[PDB]
């Protein structure tokens, strides 16, 4: 596969990466989510417009379109948080245990 | 690990295909139907405790429907279960049938002419 | 090919312009001169302290009607197909849900900022 | 010593023994999400390597 | 990988001792570094340097044992002439127990790990004897 | 006796009551008519009878 | 080979990546993932693609504003950070952009299998299909197929974003 | 003469968050018996 | 929550659901997990405090990520091969990642760390429903998949399921943590046979449903989430306990109880495939699970705990809402074990 294919596909590892690990900010692991979102859309395109399949050029578009629903799904959670704490920090998060 | 869900002239949702009018029908003294009803009235009997009434007595019709209703859904169940073995066993004595070579039919020696190793207990 | 050439003309002659306002004039800083800016005074607090949003709501919202934006922009192309009935009552079935969600939106008092 | 002590050591008291030190070590989880989601990290990273690599 | 566990199982039982040690201490090393990856995410060691630290211990004592093990196992096997018998394992690996009670320093630990790994070794021996299967293909 | 309105009075609830009956009665006539096609069908198909 | 034009704007793609992966203050992360949609559409648009590289390009822009207010109300600290003002975030850094040069020199001087399979370069326009016809864009009535080939696929999108707009209602409403 | 059956003390040892107490988890706390915290005093 | 808001989520909920389990193109699996999620977030925040919204920031934030993963083994599968059918993973890579990333979805070992906290943190009606209908589209696709999984992987996820669950079991007073290590322990055990046989899958999952039903339903009964709240129920509902009592016995799987069949079906299957050693280490650690409902039994119905006076009151009142289906459930989760040969209609 050409050097494209690996070069998408490890900014999705990358995005993943960063997601799985945390720092303080919650907003900062959205962004992750969100640059994993572009990396799919992004690889999808590419493999669709490759191989010629004209009736997938609609699914990155029906991707996009789900991204924004978690978007706004995190980015009202993450409201929520703040009204309780003054910050988005996941520390605060720790009234449940194992 | 799926079976017969992939089987050929099968109809997705059917619960209960045509060619398996072709088997006897459960009777209706089934001991399996029998302890069906024996569940409805038990289901009966937990809901008149449950709701502080008189567990024998209160609800004659409540525990009489549950008691059909186990009844008729059991026998459904029943008849689809029989006809799904046997599927299985058509199935299994088709393709016994259809690989001889697979299933073969070797003499068989008496006790007399087997040697079987003797262990002395003592 | 051509917008790149574009693209780095109008960046190359941005930069130029910026580098001729920071190296033609005489410069004389000073802490008082470089100071932030009140009107009279020195700050009271911070400026990177967390400044509250009204329209958070509004800006949630932005962000599902902006992918709206996304399933629309076909349509051109969408009205060439033969099948144009089918077409028509998806195209105006996407527009009505996005007219309820507004109107939604607007009775449950989602539209108003924040007191 | 029998009955009262070493019968009673090997079997039963070593097994709630060794079940107790086993569920007081998996349950003592504080409930941050940081150090759950860098041992899922390390799982997909195992994962990928030790059964992804073999087939 | 299962590329360690072959390298460690190309080379025949009683021969060779030194590079079946070798081969199995490398397994135990990978498996007190998975321990100690695992051990650090989940429980954070306040300090870089400690958590080396951490890494190191079990690393090592993981690697210990499993050069114990080998060593002692194939040591057993090309003295006794006997290839194939579970007791070299159960040898091994409850010489390897002895190890770990060793490194923690308690004689209990000691004596639990020495019988629990020897059986459970000898266990795995009969297993490789007789093609005992862990995860079994689906035959049926 | 009671003091409140305790919506279980001396008298059942006669419309709940002749609902329950009926689907009782109706399962069981339905139960009872298709045993019998079943047998029926099935004899035409094996050549019973 | 050919000027490796689409190979430097995924390297470009990869370091915005990384960029805001190493996670600093999430201004600076939505700059990153901005110049990672930006050069996402170019190399989109490099392959035929013009519409999908646009839209994503400016549903991002939306979405990144959109951040950028709530980075202001609810992610912001006294310092916020930039990759060298930090030692994890620039370790971070520094990390992802040295093994993405790992990777491209084990992948290019060398053909090696990373995780799934390999690679030899050539460049990206060796795998082009050299087709010659057509009054039209096959992307253009790909997309606008949703409109007479997807109309489940309308169905079920129209539906999830009035569901959501109702969630967002019902989240934030507190008490 | 009667059975014998659970008192106070006996009741007690399932009263706390876990079972089987460490040093570590003594200071882990019950959840309250609404499932409500008390707000936070994080005045903005 | 407005009642008809409420409903068009459950709605929402259950036809995401529909959608994965309808479905043949792999996108539209995905737009059903993804529906899924966005109404059930909602639902777990029905009943606003801290608790609720940590809760279901830990579970967007998994299911989100779980999601990710499913949508790139989903594109690695289709450029190693242009399919969208869901029929059999085409590259083992993409295979690896979709497990992985439907381990995550349900909550198996080692991605179990999100399942006990999210069911303390929300209420009882919510972790019904989160430990009853969520696990159904996860398992559809796995059964869908089953041909294509590698045994080792799945099996190891569903023997450690196994293990942790019963460890965490252990340590809990909490019933909803208790419902929730169960939860884990019996996933394990329906992953184990999955390569095997998925009607034996199946099969588990009915009765683990129709049991985790009826414990649900008494817990909201007699509205106790702890175990010391719990031990009040036999001064003012006797019935209820002696019920919980019967269905903690069929939990643990004891003969001739009803939660026996499934165990005693898979460990069975599992010796057509020459598979002991795993059957056998699965029973033995079943006993945890055991242990932790028998202690819950003895604090509940067993032995009687000490009451407090102002119960007194609460015997003069009666339950306002009626559960309809707690008794089918009760009787259903105990007494079919005579009928275990009905199992061949779900093949
Ligand atoms: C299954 C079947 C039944 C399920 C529902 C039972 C629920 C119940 O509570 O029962 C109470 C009920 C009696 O309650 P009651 O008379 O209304 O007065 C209640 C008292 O005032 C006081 O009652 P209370 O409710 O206030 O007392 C509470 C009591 C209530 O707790 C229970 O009752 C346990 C049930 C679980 O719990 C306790 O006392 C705490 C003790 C803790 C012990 C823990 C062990 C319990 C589990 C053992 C279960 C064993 C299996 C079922 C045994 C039979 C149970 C009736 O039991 C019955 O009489 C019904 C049982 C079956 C009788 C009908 C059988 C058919 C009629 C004869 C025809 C012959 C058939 C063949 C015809 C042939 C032609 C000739
Ligand atoms: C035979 C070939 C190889 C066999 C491999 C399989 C057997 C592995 C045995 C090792 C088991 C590890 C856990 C038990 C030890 C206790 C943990 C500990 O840190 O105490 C250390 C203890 C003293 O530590 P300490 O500082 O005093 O801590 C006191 C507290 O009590 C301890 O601190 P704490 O109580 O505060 O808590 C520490 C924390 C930390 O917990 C841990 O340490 C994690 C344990 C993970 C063990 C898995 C590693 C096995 C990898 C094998 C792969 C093959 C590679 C080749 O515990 C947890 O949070 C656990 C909660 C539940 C987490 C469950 C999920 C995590 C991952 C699940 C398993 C991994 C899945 C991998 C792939 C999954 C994908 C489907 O003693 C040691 O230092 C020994 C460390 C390890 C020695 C193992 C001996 C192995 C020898 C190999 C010989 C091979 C010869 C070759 C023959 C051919
Ligand atoms: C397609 C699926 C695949 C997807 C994945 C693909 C990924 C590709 C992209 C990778 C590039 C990354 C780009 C951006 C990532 C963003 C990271 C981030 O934001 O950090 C946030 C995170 C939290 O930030 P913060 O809260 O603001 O700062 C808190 C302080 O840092 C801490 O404050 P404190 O003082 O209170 O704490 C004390 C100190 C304590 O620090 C420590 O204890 C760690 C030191 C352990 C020593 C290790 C032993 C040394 C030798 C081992 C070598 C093995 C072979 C040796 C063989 C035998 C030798 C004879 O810090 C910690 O507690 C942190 C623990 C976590 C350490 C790293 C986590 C990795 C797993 C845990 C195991 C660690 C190694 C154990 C040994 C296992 C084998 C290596 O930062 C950190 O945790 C540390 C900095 C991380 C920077 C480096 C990240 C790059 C690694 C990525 C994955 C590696 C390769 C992946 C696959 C490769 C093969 C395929
Ligand atoms: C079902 C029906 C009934 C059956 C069931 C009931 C019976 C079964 C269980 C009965 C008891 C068995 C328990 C096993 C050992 C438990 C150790 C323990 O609890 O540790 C915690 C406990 C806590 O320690 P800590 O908290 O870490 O530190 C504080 C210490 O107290 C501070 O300690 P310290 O500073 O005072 O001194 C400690 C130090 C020094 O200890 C001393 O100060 C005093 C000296 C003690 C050594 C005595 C040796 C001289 C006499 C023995 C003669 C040869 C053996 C018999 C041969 C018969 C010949 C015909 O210890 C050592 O250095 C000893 C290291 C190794 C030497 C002994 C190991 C020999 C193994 C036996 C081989 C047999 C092969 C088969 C033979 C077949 C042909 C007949 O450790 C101890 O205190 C005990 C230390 C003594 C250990 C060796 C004693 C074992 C005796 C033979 C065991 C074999 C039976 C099991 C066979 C199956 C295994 C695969
Ligand atoms: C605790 C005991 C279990 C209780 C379970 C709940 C009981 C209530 C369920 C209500 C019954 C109605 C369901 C079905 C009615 C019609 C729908 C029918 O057409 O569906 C068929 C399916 O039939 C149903 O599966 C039959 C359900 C009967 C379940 C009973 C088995 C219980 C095991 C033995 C315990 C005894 C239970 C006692 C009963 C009270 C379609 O087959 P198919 O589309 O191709 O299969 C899809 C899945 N595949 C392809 C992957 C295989
Ligand atoms: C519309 C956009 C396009 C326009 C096209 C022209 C683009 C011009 C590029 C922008 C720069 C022009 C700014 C005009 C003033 C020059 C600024 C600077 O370059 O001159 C001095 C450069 O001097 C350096 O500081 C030191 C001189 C030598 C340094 C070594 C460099 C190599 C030279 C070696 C000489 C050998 C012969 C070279 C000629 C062949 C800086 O002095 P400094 O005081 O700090 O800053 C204040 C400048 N003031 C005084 C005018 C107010
Ligand atoms: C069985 C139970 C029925 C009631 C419950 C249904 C639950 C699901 C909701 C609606 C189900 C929709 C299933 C029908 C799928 C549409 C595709 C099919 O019907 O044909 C289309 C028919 O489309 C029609 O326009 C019907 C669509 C109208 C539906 C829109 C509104 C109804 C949805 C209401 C429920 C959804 C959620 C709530 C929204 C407010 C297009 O056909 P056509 O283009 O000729 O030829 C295609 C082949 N070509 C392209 C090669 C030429
Ligand atoms: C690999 C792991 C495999 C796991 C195999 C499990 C074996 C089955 C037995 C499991 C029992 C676990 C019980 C336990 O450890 O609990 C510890 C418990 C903690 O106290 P609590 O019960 O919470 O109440 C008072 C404290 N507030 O300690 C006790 O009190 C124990 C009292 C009862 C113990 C009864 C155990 C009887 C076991 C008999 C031996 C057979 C064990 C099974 C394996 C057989 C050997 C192959």
């Amino acid at each position: 596969m050409p050097l494209v294919y690996m070069n998408i596909i490890m900014a999705f590892a990358i995005a993943l990466a960063g997601l799985l690990m945390y720092r303080s900010h919650l907003m900062s692991s959205l962004l992750c989510l969100e640059g994993m979102m572009l990396s799919l859309f992004i690889m999808s395109t590419l493999i669709i417009l490759n191989t010629h399949f004209t009736l997938a050029n609609m699914m990155p578009i029906i991707l996009l379109v789900f991204a924004a629903c978690e978007a706004a799904l995190g980015l009202s959670l993450l409201v929520m948080v703040s009204n309780t704490y003054g910050t988005d920090y996941v520390q605060n998060l720790n009234l449940l245990q194992c | 690990m799926t079976m017969m869900s992939g089987r050929p002239g099968r109809v997705p949702l059917q619960f209960l295909p045509n060619e398996a009018r072709s088997l006897p029908p459960p009777k209706l003294t089934d001991p399996r139907l029998v302890y069906m009803g024996f569940l409805g009235y038990c289901s009966g009997l937990i809901d008149n405790a449950i709701r502080r009434r008189p567990v024998v007595s209160a609800g004659l019709h409540r525990q009489l429907l549950y008691v059909t209703s186990f009844v008729f859904f059991g026998y459904y169940l029943l008849k689809r279960q029989d006809y799904m073995y046997a599927l299985r066993d058509h199935d299994m004595f088709a393709y016994v049938k259809s690989h001889p070579e697979d299933f073969p039919e070797k003499d068989k020696k008496t006790y007399g002419e087997i040697l079987e190793e003797f262990h002395p207990v003592r | 090919m051509n917008i790149m050439l574009t693209l780095l003309t109008n960046v190359t002659l941005a930069s130029l312009l910026v580098l001729i306002a920071f190296w033609l004039p005489q410069l004389n800083a000073y802490s008082e001169k470089t100071s932030p800016y009140e009107c009279g005074f020195d700050p009271m607090g911070s400026a990177r302290l967390p400044f509250s949003m009204k329209f958070f709501l509004v800006a949630i919202t932005f962000l599902l009607f902006d992918l709206e934006i996304a399933l629309l922009l076909p349509l051109p192309w969408a009205s060439q197909t033969n099948n144009l009935k089918t077409m028509l009552t998806m195209a105006l079935f996407l527009l009505i849900l996005l007219a309820a969600s507004l109107a939604y939106e607007w009775t449950q008092k989602g539209l108003e900022w924040a007191e | 010593l029998l009955d009262l002590i070493w019968l009673e050591t090997i079997l039963p008291k070593t097994t709630s023994f060794i079940q107790m030190k086993m569920s007081i070590m998996v349950s003592n989880q504080k409930g941050l999400i940081k150090l759950y989601f860098l041992s899922f990290l390390i799982t997909i990273m195992i994962s990928m390597t030790l059964f992804n690599y073999h087939e | 990988a299962k590329t360690l566990l072959h390298k460690y199982s190309d080379i025949p039982e009683g021969t060779e001792c030194h590079r079946k040690a070798y081969a199995s201490t490398s397994i135990g090393g990978a498996t007190g570094l998975i321990v100690s990856a695992y051990s650090i995410a989940l429980k954070p060691p306040a300090s870089f340097l400690e958590g080396v630290a951490r890494t190191g211990r079990y690393t090592f004592t993981s690697a210990a044992i499993g050069a114990i093990f080998g060593l002692t196992s194939c040591i057993s096997a090309q003295v006794r002439e006997k290839p194939d018998d579970p007791l070299n394992y159960f040898i091994g690996g409850c010489a390897g127990g002895l190890t770990l009670g060793a490194r923690t320093r308690s004689y209990g630990i000691g004596a639990a790990a020495c019988a629990y790994m020897g059986l459970t070794a000898a266990l795995v021996k009969m297993g490789q004897l007789e093609g005992w299967q862990v995860f079994a293909e689906p035959k049926v | 006796k009671f003091y409140i309105r305790e919506p279980p009075h001396g008298s059942p609830d006669w419309l709940k009551v002749g609902l329950t009956l009926g689907t009782s009665v109706f399962l069981w006539i339905y139960l009872i008519k298709q045993h019998k096609e079943d047998v029926l069908e099935y004899k035409r198909r094996n050549g019973l009878e | 080979m050919t000027m490796y034009i689409a190979f430097i704007l995924s390297t470009i793609f990869v370091i915005g990546f990384v960029g805001f992966s190493s996670k600093p203050s999430p201004i600076y992360g939505g700059l990153g993932l901005i110049v990672s949609g930006g050069v996402g559409c170019g190399i989109v648009l490099n392959f035929g693609g013009s519409f999908l590289g646009l839209m994503v390009f400016l549903i991002y822009l939306g979405g990144m504003l959109v951040v950028f207010g709530y980075t202001t109300a609810m992610a912001t600290e006294m310092y916020p950070e930039v990759w060298v003002s930090n030692k994890t975030v620039f370790g971070a850094f520094v990390s992802g952009l040295m093994m993405e040069f790992c990777m491209v020199y084990y992948a290019l001087k060398e053909e090696e299998v990373e995780i799934i399979f390999k690679f030899n370069g050539l460049g990206d326009w060796v795998i082009y299909d050299t087709g010659d016809s057509g009054f039209f864009s096959e992307e253009a009535m790909g997309i606008a197929a949703l409109y007479s080939y997807g109309t489940w696929l309308v169905i079920v999108t129209g539906w999830s974003l009035l569901i959501g707009v109702v969630v967002i209602m019902e989240i934030t409403r507190g008490n | 003469a009667r059975q014998w059956q659970p008192d106070v003390e006996w009741a007690e040892q399932f009263g706390g968050a876990v079972m089987y107490p460490t040093k570590e988890t003594a200071h882990w706390k019950p959840p309250p018996w609404n499932d409500v915290d008390p707000p936070k005093d994080t005045l903005v | 929550m407005n009642p008809i808001i409420y409903t068009t989520l459950i709605m929402t909920v259950m036809s995401g659901t529909m959608l994965v389990m309808i479905s043949s193109h792999w996108l539209l699996i995905w737009i059903g997990f993804e529906m899924n999620l966005l109404a059930m977030i909602p639902v777990l925040m029905k009943n606003f405090n801290p608790r609720a919204t940590e809760a279901a920031t830990k579970y967007f934030l998994t299911q989100a990520t779980a999601s990710m993963m499913l949508m790139m083994a989903i594109i690695i599968n289709l450029l190693y091969s242009g399919q969208w059918t869901i029929t059999k993973m085409f590259n083992p890579v993409a295979m690896t990642m979709m497990t992985m990333a439907l381990a995550m979805k349900l909550g198996l070992s080692p991605f179990h760390f999100w399942v006990p906290e999210v069911t303390q943190g929300i209420s009882l009606q919510a972790g019904l429903l989160l430990l009853t209908w969520q696990k159904l589209a996860p398992l559809s696709v796995l059964c869908q998949i089953s041909q294509s999984i590698n045994p080792n992987l799945m099996l190891t996820m569903a023997m450690l399921s196994i293990l942790i669950g019963g460890w965490g079991g252990l340590n809990q007073t909490q019933l909803r943590k208790i419902m929730a290590y169960s939860s884990i322990a019996h996933m394990g055990w329906m992953t184990a046979v999955l390569p095997y046989n998925t009607t034996m899958t199946i099969l588990n999952l009915l009765i683990y449903i129709t049991m985790t039903l009826a414990m649900f339903m008494l817990l909201i009964h007699s509205s106790a989430t702890t175990t010391l709240s719990l031990s009040h129920t036999w001064n003012k509902m006797p019935v209820i306990t002696s019920l919980m009592m019967v269905t903690l016995l069929s939990m643990g799987g004891l003969p001739p109880l009803s939660g026996f069949m499934p165990k005693w079906m898979i460990i069975q299957e599992m010796t057509k495939n020459e598979s002991i050693i795993m059957p056998t280490l699965m029973a033995m650690t079943a006993l945890l699970n055991l242990y932790f409902y028998m202690r819950l039994a003895y604090s509940s119905s067993l032995t009687m705990f000490p009451s407090t006076n102002n119960m007194k009151m609460k015997w003069q009142f009666e339950h306002t809402k009626q559960m309809k289906l707690l008794p089918t459930m009760i009787v259903l989760s105990t007494l079919v074990l005579p009928m275990t040969p009905a199992l061949s209609s779900l093949n």
